RNA sequence: GCCUGGCGGCCGUAGCGCGGUGGUCCCACCUGACCCCAUGCCGAACUCAGAAGUGAAACGCCGUAGCGCCGAUGGUAGUGUGGGGUCUCCCCAUGCGAGAGUAGGGAACUGCCAGGCA
RNA sequence: GCUCAACGGAUAAAAGGUACUCCGGGGAUAACAGGCUGAUACCGCCCAAGAGUUCAUAUCGACGGCGGUGUUUGGCACCUC
RNA sequence: CCUCCUAAAGAGUAACGGAGGAGCACGAAGGUUGGCUAAUCCUGGUCGGACAUCAGGAGGUUAGUGCAAUGGCAUAAGCCA
RNA sequence: GGUUCUCCCCGAAAGCUAUUUAGGUAGCGCCUCGUGAAUUCAUCUCCGGGGGUAGAGCACUGUUUCGGCAAGGGGGUCACUUACCAACCCGAUGCAAACUGCGAAUACCGGAGAAUGUUAUCACGGGAGACACACGGCGGGUGCUAACGUCCGUCGUGAAGAGGGAAACAACCCAGACCGCCAGCUAAGGUCCCAAAGUCAUGGUUAAGUGGGAAACGAUGUGGGAAGGCCCAGAC
C-alpha cells in the first residue's frame, strides 16, 4: 500500500483540487487508464485496482502506476469535539484531475488490456477511460 | 494523401478559440521558413479521422487556404485532456 | 588565479570610490611597466595619464619597473593633472599593496601637489 | 468633443464601491438618468467599467 | 505544541518608484540585502534602505548578478 | 585602419567548452633575491632588482552551435468585471493573459585614455 | 533591586469545600427532547477475487467502489434556563 | 518575545490551526587595516580503515554564519592575522 | 427589567489594541455637530513602481514511478560468484501550505491629465453610540471541500431596508419607500385556470407526468453526428 517513505511535514492543508491534469499521455506503455472525473484516489483504492490489473493479466507484460498517494488526510476520531488540534493521519490520497493517466500497461494485447482496466476501474471512485499511445 | 482544407482565422485567442471548438472546428498554426506565421482553423472530425493513421505525423501534408496548396509537416498537437478531440496543431513547413 | 585575485582584491575600494563620487588616480603595475590614470567619477573617461611605456619618460630610466620609474610616472601624472585643474583625487592601488613601486608613485604625486 | 450620451440601465444597490464611484464620475444618479459627456478614452473607460449597467447612444 | 507566532514586522517597500522622498525617508524595510543601496541611498544596520538626498525613488537592476538597486534621482 | 594593455558601460544572443592562432611592442610566464617587504613551512603568493628564454601554461583574438543562454507566433492554464450552471468544480460575454514548449536566434555589443606595428 | 513568566505588571502579603446552600443573570453557555449534519451506524446496491466436489453470481462476496434512511454512537449549540 | 506557513504577489490579518526557537552569548565572537575563499566527490600516495593529514583535478557555495527558522552574504556579512 | 409628546437633516458598529479582560471598560476605527483649509479626495486614461499569490515548472529543498549506465554491501566459496540489493550520474513521469532556475490577472503606493461629484478629503474641537454579529458569493484554515458548524480575508445584503419576485421564507434575485393620484413605461420574475399578462409564432427534443428530489453501475428506449467492416465472386 503505497505511501511516502519520509515526508518534510506530517500534516497537509486540505487544499483544493482545481485544473486539468499533467501526465495526460501514455508515456511508458502501449495502453493506459485515464481519469475523466476529479477526486481523491486513496492508497487502498490504488492497490486494489493494481491487484485486479495484475490478476486479469497473469505474469504478462508490465504495469506502471502514474499516480502516487503523497497527500496525508486526517480524521478526528469518533466522539472528539471540534478543535483541540488537527487530527491524525489515517490514509494517503493522490489528488486527481480530469486527464490524468493513472496506470499504464504493455506486453499484452489491447483486448486483454481493455478488460484489465475495466476491472480495475470498478475499484476506483472516478470515471475513467481507456486510452492508447499517441505518436507526435 | 492528407489534404486538409483550411480557412484563415479572423479572430484569435481564448474566446475565439473556444467558439471554434464548440462548432466542430479547431485552431491551428503554420510556421517555418521565413514566411510569417499563418493561423488556420480546421474542421475537427476531418482532421481527427486523418490523424488516426500513422503516416499523418511522418509524411508531408498539404493545407489549402485561399486556394493555395501549402505543404507542411505535423509538428505538435494539443489533444483534449480526457476526450478523443483536438485543441490545436502546430504545422511546420516542409 | 593571480590575475582575477587582484581584481577581486580591488573591488571594495573601487566600488566605494564610485559611491563617494571621487575621481580616483588608478595605478596599473606590470613586472616591466607602471601606469597611472586620473579617471573621472563615471569611471568611463580618463582625464590624465602617464606611464613608462612611452618614450617621453622611458629614455630617462635605467629600467622601467622600479621605484624610480614609478616616481617619474608619479611626478608626471600629477603635473599633467594640475594643468587640467585636477587637485583632489583618491588613490586606487587596484589590488597591489601600497608598499614599493605603488607607494613610490603615490608619494611623488603627493609632493607634486595632488591631495591624497 | 463629440458629446456622447450615457444612460443608466440598472441599479447601483449591490454593486461594488468602485462601480458606484464610476457612476458618480459620470454623473449618473438613477436608472434612466441620461447624461451628456465629452467622448474621451477616460470617459470611454468609465463606461467600460460599468458597461453592464449603462447603455450609450452615439 | 503548535500555537505560537511572532508579531509581524511590517517590512517591505514603503516608497515606490518615482515617489518623491525627503532625505532620511525609509524606502525598504527588509531582512538582508534583498535590495541593495545605490546612489544617495544608505543601507542601515537592519539593512533598511533610506534616502540620503531629497528626490525621486528609482528602482533598477544592475551588475553581473542582476541585483536590485535603489537610488534617489534628484528631481 | 589593424594588435595589445588599463578603466568603464552592459550583465550569459555577453557564458562554459572544443579546434586553431599570436610575441616588434604590450601582456604572461620567466631570471635572481644582500637590501625594501613577505611565508602561521615555502621568493608558490605578496614583494623588490632585472630581461637570457619562451609564447608551453595563462591571456587575447579567430573559428566551430556539443551545451548553457535568449526566444516568437499560435494554442493552453490562470484571472478582473458581468452573467449563468449539473456549483467540492466548471461554462458564457468582455478585458488582461502566462509558464512550459515549438520554430528560430545566438560563438556579444559599445565607449574613454594609452601605447605599438603599418 | 522583580520566571511582577497570568510577562500593560490588582496587594508587600492568600488555598479549599458546599448534596445545608443562597442572590443576580444567561438559552450569550452544557444536561433531556427537537433542529442542521450524516463521520459513525443501520439497510440496499456496483465490480467479482475466490469458497461453493466441477461451476464467481443456489447460498455466501475478499480487495475496493457508489448510494439510501435519519436509525445508534456522535458533531454543532439554532429553539426553550 | 522571535522565525516560517496559513496570509488570497504592498502592509496587516483569526482558530485549543500547522511547524520550530528565545529568556542568551561575546573586550572579542566588537572596530579598522591588510590578506584569504568553501562543501562534496575523483585520482594517486607510510601506519589509513569507506572517512584524519598531503598533492593535483572536477566542483562552484550544493559550504560556512556563537544558537531556531527566514531572508541575506564573494565588494563577502563567511576564514586569517 | 423599564424609561412617557411631535416633526425635520444626517447616520453607525458588532473591528483592532489592551485589560483577573472576555456579555464590562479604555484609546483608536466607524456616526454626528461645528470650525478651518489645499484639485484635498474618489472614479477612468496614461505613466512610474515593487512584488512572488493563481497558474506553471522540478535547477534547488523534499517527495515519486519506470528505464538505462554501474561502484558498494551481503546467502555461500572458505579472493570466485550471487536468482537478493545497489547509491551518484543519464533519459523519461508526476506531486508540494512551510519547494522556486519562471510568473500573471487583480489589488496597493505614487505622478500626470480630463470630465464628474452639494468638500465627497484632511485637520482641530463638542457630543456619541459600538467593541454578541448573521447569511450569501469569492479565496482559504479547521471539520468529513459534513453542519443554518467554526475561524480569517474580501465584497454584498440583513442588522438599521419597506416595495416586487423566489408558494410561504431577515441575510438569495430585482430594486433603496418625502406625501398624494381609480395615469403611463419597465426590473427580476412571469403570461392555460386559482392569478395580472401569449392556450404567441417558427423549428426541433421528450412519452418518462421525465419535467416536478437522488449516485456508482445497468440496458436492441429514442433523436443526432463522425467515420468504418461485410454486401449481388450473394452478406446479416
Ligand atoms: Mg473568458
Ligand atoms: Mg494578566
Ligand atoms: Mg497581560
Ligand atoms: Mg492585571
Ligand atoms: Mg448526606
Ligand atoms: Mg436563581
Ligand atoms: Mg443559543
Ligand atoms: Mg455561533
Ligand atoms: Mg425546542
Ligand atoms: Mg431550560
Ligand atoms: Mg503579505
Ligand atoms: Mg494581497
Ligand atoms: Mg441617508
Ligand atoms: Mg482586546
Ligand atoms: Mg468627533
Ligand atoms: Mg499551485
Ligand atoms: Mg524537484
Ligand atoms: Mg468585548
Ligand atoms: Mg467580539
Ligand atoms: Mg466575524
Ligand atoms: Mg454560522
Ligand atoms: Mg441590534
Ligand atoms: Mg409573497
Ligand atoms: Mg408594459
Ligand atoms: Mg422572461
Ligand atoms: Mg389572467
Ligand atoms: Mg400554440
Ligand atoms: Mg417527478
Amino acid at each position: 500500500m503505497l505511501q511516502p517513505k519520509r515526508t518534510k511535514f506530517r500534516k497537509m492543508h486540505k487544499g483544493r483540487n482545481r485544473g486539468l491534469a499533467q501526465g495526460t499521455d501514455v508515456s511508458f506503455g502501449s495502453f493506459g487508464l485515464k481519469a475523466v472525473g476529479r477526486g481523491r484516489l486513496t492508497a487502498r483504492q490504488i492497490e486494489a485496482a493494481r491487484r485486479a490489473m495484475t490478476r486479469a493479466v497473469k505474469r504478462q507484460g508490465k504495469i506502471w502506476i502514474r499516480v502516487f498517494p503523497d497527500k496525508p488526510i486526517t480524521e478526528k476520531p469518533l466522539a472528539v469535539r471540534m478543535g483541540k488540534g488537527k487530527g491524525n493521519v489515517e490514509y494517503w490520497v493522490a489528488l486527481i484531475q480530469p486527464g490524468k493517466v493513472l496506470y499504464e500497461m504493455d506486453g499484452v494485447p489491447e483486448e486483454l488490456a481493455r478488460e484489465a482496466f475495466k476491472l480495475a476501474a470498478a475499484k476506483l471512485p472516478i470515471k475513467t477511460t481507456f486510452v492508447t499511445k499517441t505518436v507526435m | 494523401m492528407f489534404t486538409i482544407n483550411a480557412e484563415v482565422r479572423k479572430e484569435q485567442g481564448k474566446g475565439a478559440s473556444r467558439r471554434l471548438r464548440a462548432a466542430n472546428k479547431f485552431p491551428a498554426i503554420i510556421y517555418g521558413g521565413k514566411e510569417a506565421p499563418l493561423a488556420i482553423e480546421l474542421d475537427h472530425d476531418k482532421v481527427m479521422n486523418m490523424q488516426a493513421k500513422a503516416e499523418f505525423y511522418s509524411e508531408v501534408l498539404t493545407i489549402v487556404v485561399d486556394g493555395k496548396e501549402i505543404k507542411v509537416k505535423a509538428q505538435d498537437v494539443q489533444r483534449h485532456p480526457y476526450k478523443p478531440k483536438l485543441q490545436h496543431i502546430d504545422f511546420v513547413r516542409a | 588565479d593571480k590575475k582575477s585575485a587582484r581584481i577581486r582584491r580591488a573591488t571594495r575600494a573601487r566600488r566605494k570610490l564610485q559611491e563617494l563620487g571621487a575621481t580616483r588616480l588608478v595605478v596599473h603595475r606590470t613586472p616591466r611597466h607602471i601606469y597611472a590614470q586620473v579617471i573621472a567619477p563615471n569611471g568611463s573617461e580618463v582625464l590624465v595619464a602617464a606611464s613608462t611605456v612611452e618614450k617621453a619618460i622611458a629614455e630617462q630610466l635605467k629600467y622601467t619597473g622600479n621605484k624610480d620609474a614609478a616616481a617619474a610616472v608619479g611626478k608626471a601624472v600629477a603635473e599633467r593633472a594640475l594643468e587640467k585643474g585636477i587637485k583632489d583625487v583618491s588613490f586606487d592601488r587596484s589590488g597591489f599593496q601600497y608598499h614599493g613601486r605603488v607607494q613610490a608613485l603615490a608619494d611623488a604625486a603627493r609632493e607634486a601637489g595632488l591631495q591624497f | 468633443a463629440k458629446t456622447i450620451k450615457i444612460t443608466q440601465t440598472r441599479s447601483a444597490i449591490g454593486r461594488l464601491p468602485k462601480h458606484k464611484a464610476t457612476l458618480l464620475g459620470l454623473g449618473l444618479r438613477r436608472i434612466g438618468h441620461t447624461v451628456e459627456r465629452e467622448d474621451t478614452p477616460a470617459i470611454r473607460g468609465m463606461i467600460n467599467a460599468v458597461s453592464f449597467m449603462v447603455k450609450v447612444e452615439e | 505544541r503548535n500555537g505560537r507566532d511572532s508579531e509581524a514586522k511590517r517590512l517591505g517597500v514603503k516608497r515606490f518608484g518615482g515617489e518623491s522622498v525627503l532625505a532620511g525617508s525609509i524606502i525598504v524595510r527588509q531582512r538582508g540585502t534583498k535590495f541593495h543601496a545605490g546612489a544617495n541611498v544608505g543601507c542601515g544596520r537592519d539593512h533598511t534602505l533610506f534616502a540620503k538626498a531629497d528626490g525621486k525613488v528609482k528602482f533598477e537592476v544592475k551588475g553581473p548578478k542582476n541585483r536590485k538597486f535603489i537610488s534617489i534621482e534628484a528631481e
